[PDB]
Order: structure tokens, then C-alpha cells, then sequence
């Protein structure tokens, strides 16, 4: 069912050449941009049509076209590691009231952690 | 006297005519220079 609606807009996003971009990390910024590919190939490029001059930063993955190299869209850096994506959990089962006892191992932790996050202006 | 000064006066005019050809060649060079080039390592000069 969802595949039928995506085939209508798939004319401009497939037949035309946009997505086939070669992603690489930028090195030098001259305001000429020296960028090294994943195949260890250095070249020179410049901004695009909708590309902003303040978006390009040093040490950032920047996708460029494979035929005629030009900056198209910026990408967040550090794309190589896949390990830390699984290190983030969501909604732990243990609640705050699961810790028993009135002793000082509770209140001391919430004041140095939960207090500055909930009330930073205190 | 006027002959010696006429050749030097036309010399600057002939240089300006050839200068337009140099400016047109520089425009062709600037047209031949487009950002996507490649970087190579110099071996021997």
C-alpha cells in the first residue's frame, strides 16, 4: 500500500541525477575547497546553487557529484563508527522509586545530576 | 623630427590593439578554468 504513493513522486527522484553523490571529507577552505575522497583522491570544488557559504566547515563530510564534482548537501561528521549507535538505550525499566532506603546514596546523586538538568537556574 | 615622434606614438596604439587580444585570451583562460580539477603530486621538475 505505501509503495504506490511513493512511486508517483519517484519520477524526479530516480530518473534525474541528484542522489548519486560521492561523499568525502573537506580539508582546506579558501574564501577553492580541497577535499579527499574515500579512494584517496584530492580535488578542488566550490559552493553550489542552494549551498550556503557558512554551512561548509573544516573536517566535515560533504557529498559531491561523481561526474562533475560540486558541493550539493552537507552531512554530519563522524559517519564511520557504527558502534555507538547501539550504545544509546531508551526508557529503562527501572524507575526512580525502585531504589529502596532513605539513606544518603539517593539524594546526593540527584542534586549533582538531576538538579542542574531540571533547574539550571537554581 | 616629427617622424621619430610619430612611430613612438603609434607604438602605444599598436600595443593597445594587441592588448585586447591578450585580454581576450585571458578570458578564454578564465573560461578554461573551472573549479572541478584534480590534485597531483609533483615527481620531478
Amino acid at each position: 500500500a505505501p509503495s504506490h504513493l511513493w512511486d508517483i513522486m519517484g519520477d524526479r527522484q530516480r530518473l534525474g541525477e541528484e542522489h548519486p553523490l560521492q561523499v568525502a571529507r573537506c580539508t582546506k577552505i579558501i574564501k577553492k575547497y580541497v577535499i579527499n575522497l574515500k579512494q584517496i583522491a584530492k580535488f578542488v570544488v566550490g559552493l553550489g546553487e542552494r549551498v550556503s557559504p557558512t554551512d561548509i566547515e573544516e573536517g566535515m563530510r560533504v557529498g559531491v557529484d561523481r561526474s562533475k564534482y560540486n558541493i550539493e548537501l552537507p552531512l554530519p561528521p563522524r559517519i564511520d563508527p557504527s558502534v555507538t549507535m547501539m550504545t544509546v538505550e531508551e526508557k529503562p525499566d527501572v524507575t526512580y522509586s525502585d531504589v529502596g532506603g532513605c539513606k544518603d546514596q539517593i539524594e546526593k546523586l540527584r542534586e549533582v545530576v538531576e538538579l542542574p538538568l531540571l533547574s539550571p537556574e537554581r | 623630427i616629427r617622424i621619430f615622434r610619430s612611430e613612438l606614438q603609434r607604438l602605444s596604439h599598436e600595443n593597445n590593439v594587441m592588448l585586447e587580444k591578450i585580454k581576450d585570451n585571458k578570458e578564454k583562460i578564465k573560461n578554461n578554468r573551472q573549479l572541478p580539477y584534480l590534485v597531483a603530486n609533483v615527481v620531478e621538475v
